[PDB]
């Protein structure tokens, strides 16, 4: 699941400008991942610390595809975005712990959760959800 | 609007018969979902009326496939409808339906001919039984699908597609389901003999006037017991004088015998009807009578009697007339040598009519009769190439003695007319020397039209008038000349003419630059009609350059 | 207090909206959908009553921003996609329409709307014996239909 991730990113890219299309199958496929239900055992996700990275990568790929100005109505992005943040809340529902793998696959991580952190941290482009 | 069910079995019998050949356990669904026969006691619902509806349309398309089968239970409920038990009426409109198909598949395969008629005589026996023989039931059901059988005899279409096809289109049909009596309109099918002398006893003995007598008893008798009709006479009267008229309208190939037998049928049911309403709807069986009256005439002498007897009545009801005056055109055209007789007939009325009067304190009797004053005169010159020219020195004496509109109009009919044939020679001479008060209108207007005909030398003698019209400015013409060429540009069909307009009205609008805004319309309608221009003549590109310099000197692009 | 009495108050307007709706009074059913929807403006009922209005009014633009809508609340409503299947079959694609149609086919195969659809959009595809007998089912479907579903009778012990 690691490399799937990176394909449809690259796709995506590649397909931003020319298709008009491929654009309403990736917002599909992304919303139908997700669900909000921030609780006990109900996430659809795993929330153990040694898969984190895919999660924060296709949460960075959702971002990016919110942020590239595409879709014309202003009631997806809002669906989009509550999903998105319920889904970010819910790993942090468990009690902490420490990672297991070695010494490589591990600074990838860090450097994708600082992405993402830039990433959210980069949405003062509210005040027009109306 | 039909709905749901009807629409989505249309579909699904539209899409099987494209599929050749076609499996027979679809069929066999296709009947499970069609009525069975129970003891030969009928009952019908609105499902399968539709289903059957569906198999009748899928029968055409499918190119006859697996008509053994089907076509026997078609035989079966042809043959048992006096009997069917029910739940405008609808069993008239079934009955027009069903024996439509069966006519199509009829004109469609030849080898069924013998078998269809004869089960067609056999229900007509039953029926002929059941009227002169219990009594609501048939006031109420078997009347009705009398009139419906008889209003779809036999007429068929030698089309591409079925005639019922067009009436259940693939999205006029609700026109006919409106109605009393209305109807449609090579091979001249091999029907023998004897069904036409008993298809004639059929027709005079349902004539009669005593069955209408206790028929209207019986209604009455109805009407205390206690619907749609009220009166039978006028309608079945009708419905069987059209269908008579129908069916005989285009057999040909008969012996004397039986045309002067219909003749004298037709004669006397005129003079017996006809002289009694001198003090409704019968007026439309009267014309129908005449105009199959005309088609058993063989002899010149019983044209002219014919045209005499018609003249008398038109110089003194009004399908009467316009049918008369159908029939005085296709005798005419018919029979050449009474061109010079009937001439003076109907020029006189046009020339001279009180009715028209009253009528405008409306025109398509007007060029009905123009047109076949038209036929009439290409009759005529067929045969003789000298009465064409005495007709038009007559025109002119009567020109020369608010008849000039119709004066006008006729000769713009009859010179259009003349298009193809030493006689527009004649034509150009009397226009040219015509010229000469809002008459004017029009004349342009007429005018326009002999544009069409294609002659570069009537193209210069006409673009030269409206150039010399233009220079010199009749100021309330200004506008029709202008709406004469905007016509013009819209209907001609020869390149050489097209681009000749074109650097004419370049010229033209140069010329005047020495108001200029109300011919760019024309010009954008005629360049509308043509591709791009790559290269051409020189002086096309001077005249482009001159043309845009003027319009930027104007500022009219601006 | 409890929402129940607001609901069958909306179902009430919703239900007059549709009958109105079928006889061609456009400005009617929308002042009823408009006051029905001062209640719960957001619900995928009244969005989908906008949009069958907004057809009925001859605009082929705001239904299907109105479906998408719809959709965009209730994934597993069926009436929503059919329509927008509908609406976007005359159009000209064939790709996404079919898309549709199998959803609807996956979630439930008990409406003969459905098959129809699916059998009409693909008599442009050229397979046509699919097309035969999926009105084959649609009809035989057809004869065993309630005027409401029987889901509506509560199950309880």
């Amino acid at each position: 699941h690691y490399i799937w991730i990176d394909f449809l990113v690259q796709r995506f890219e590649i397909a931003k400008y020319c298709s008009s299309d491929q654009v309403e199958i990736f917002s599909s496929l992304l919303q139908r991942s997700m669900s909000l239900n921030i609780g006990g055992a109900k996430g659809s996700m795993n929330r153990h610390v040694a898969a984190i990275g895919p999660r924060f990568k296709l949460l960075t790929l959702g971002l990016s595809l919110l942020h590239a100005d595409v879709v014309p109505n202003a009631t997806i992005r809002n669906v989009l975005r509550e999903k998105i943040y319920s889904t970010a809340f819910d790993y942090f529902s468990c009690p902490p712990k420490f990672p297991t793998q070695g010494e490589k696959r591990l600074r990838e991580d860090i450097s994708i959760m600082i992405k993402f952190w830039t990433a959210m941290f980069s949405d003062k482009k509210y005040l027009t959800a109306s | 609007s039909r709905g749901f069910y009807f629409n989505t079995v249309l579909s699904l019998a539209r899409s099987l018969a494209v599929q050749r050949p076609a499996s027979l356990e679809k069929v066999q669904k296709l009947l499970c979902m069609c009525p069975v026969d129970f003891h030969g006691i009928f009952q019908l619902d609105e499902r399968r009326r539709d289903a059957v509806i569906a198999l009748g349309i899928f029968l055409i398309e499918s190119d006859l496939q697996h008509k053994d089968c089907v076509v026997p239970y078609l035989l079966r409920l042809l043959k048992g409808l006096p009997k069917v038990y029910w739940v405008l009426p609808v069993a008239e409109s079934f009955s027009f339906c069903l024996v439509t198909l069966l006519s199509d598949v009829a004109y469609r395969d030849p080898s069924l001919r013998d078998e269809i008629l004869e089960v067609l005589l056999q229900v007509l026996h039953v029926l002929l039984g059941m009227c002169q023989a219990d009594k609501e039931y048939l006031c109420k059901y078997a009347i009705p699908c009398l009139i419906g059988i008889s209003r779809a005899f036999g007429r068929y279409s030698n089309m591409e597609e079925s005639l019922l096809s067009k009436l259940f289109p693939k999205i006029e049909p609700e026109y006919y389901f409106s109605t009393i009596s209305s109807s449609f309109s090579y091979k001249e099918f091999n029907i023998p003999l004897e069904m036409l002398r008993e298809l004639l006893n059929l027709v005079k003995k349902i004539v009669e006037e005593a069955v209408l007598k206790s028929l209207d008893a019986i209604v009455a008798s109805v009407m205390e017991a206690n619907l749609y009709y009220t009166s039978f006479s006028d309608p079945l009267y009708l419905t069987m004088f059209k269908m008579l008229r129908d069916t005989l309208y285009y057999m040909k190939d008969l012996p004397t015998s039986f045309v002067k037998e219909i003749h004298d049928f037709v004669l006397e049911q005129f003079n017996t009807s006809q002289g009694e309403l001198q003090k409704k709807l019968r007026c439309q069986a009267n014309a129908a009578c005449v105009d199959l009256m005309v088609w058993a005439v063989k002899d010149e002498q019983g044209a002219e009697n014919l045209c005499i007897k018609l003249s008398e009545k038109l110089q003194s009801h009004l399908p009467l007339l316009i049918c008369c005056l159908q029939g005085l055109g296709r005798l005419c055209e018919r029979f050449p040598v009474v061109v010079h007789s009937v001439t003076p007939s109907l020029r006189d009325f046009l020339v001279i009519s009180p009715v028209l009067v009253k009528l405008y304190k409306y025109e398509q009797l007007r060029d009905i009769a123009i047109d076949n004053i038209c036929r009439c005169l290409k009759a005529g010159l067929t045969v003789d190439p000298v009465i064409v020219e005495a007709f038009l020195a007559s025109l002119s004496n009567r020109l020369y003695i608010l008849i000039p509109d119709h004066t006008i109009r006729a000769l713009g009919h009859i010179a259009v007319a003349l298009r193809d044939t030493k006689v527009m020679e004649p034509i150009l001479q009397i226009l040219q020397q015509k010229f000469c008060s809002p008459l004017d209108v029009l004349i342009i207007d007429q005018l326009g039209c002999l544009v069409i005909t294609g002659n570069q030398y009537i193209y210069q003698e006409v673009w030269n008038l409206f150039q010399q019209i233009s220079v010199k400015a009749y100021r309330h013409c200004s506008l029709a000349v202008i709406n004469a060429l905007a016509n013009i540009a819209a209907n001609i069909q020869d390149e050489h003419l097209v681009d000749e307009l074109l650097m004419n009205l370049l010229e033209l609008f140069v010329q005047l630059g020495l108001n200029l805004g109300v011919l760019i319309p024309v010009i954008a309608v005629l360049t509308r009609r043509l591709p791009p221009i790559k290269e051409a003549k020189p002086r096309l590109q001077k005249l482009f350059r001159d043309f845009w310099l003027y319009s930027v000197l104007m500022g009219f692009a601006v | 207090g409890p929402l129940h009495p607001w609901m069958t108050l909306a179902q009430i307007w919703l239900h007059a909206a549709e009958v109105y709706i079928g006889i061609g009074k456009p400005a009617e059913a929308t002042a009823c959908t408009q006051e029905a929807a001062n209640l719960f403006p957001m619900s995928h009922n009244v969005l989908y009553m906008r949009g069958q209005i907004a057809e009925l009014r001859g605009s082929m633009d705001e239904a299907r921003r109105w479906y998408e809508e719809a959709l965009a609340i209730s994934p597993t409503h069926v009436k929503s996609m059919q329509r927008l299947a509908l609406i976007l079959h005359q159009l000209g694609r064939y790709s996404l329409a079919e898309k549709i149609l199998r959803d609807a086919v996956q979630v439930n195969s008990t409406a003969h709307e459905v098959w129809n659809g699916l059998g009409e959009v693909l008599q442009a595809q050229g397979n046509d014996a699919a097309a035969t007998e999926c009105f084959l089912t649609a009809l035989e479907l057809e004869a065993s239909s309630p005027a409401v579903p029987f889901t509506i009778i509560p199950r309880v012990l």
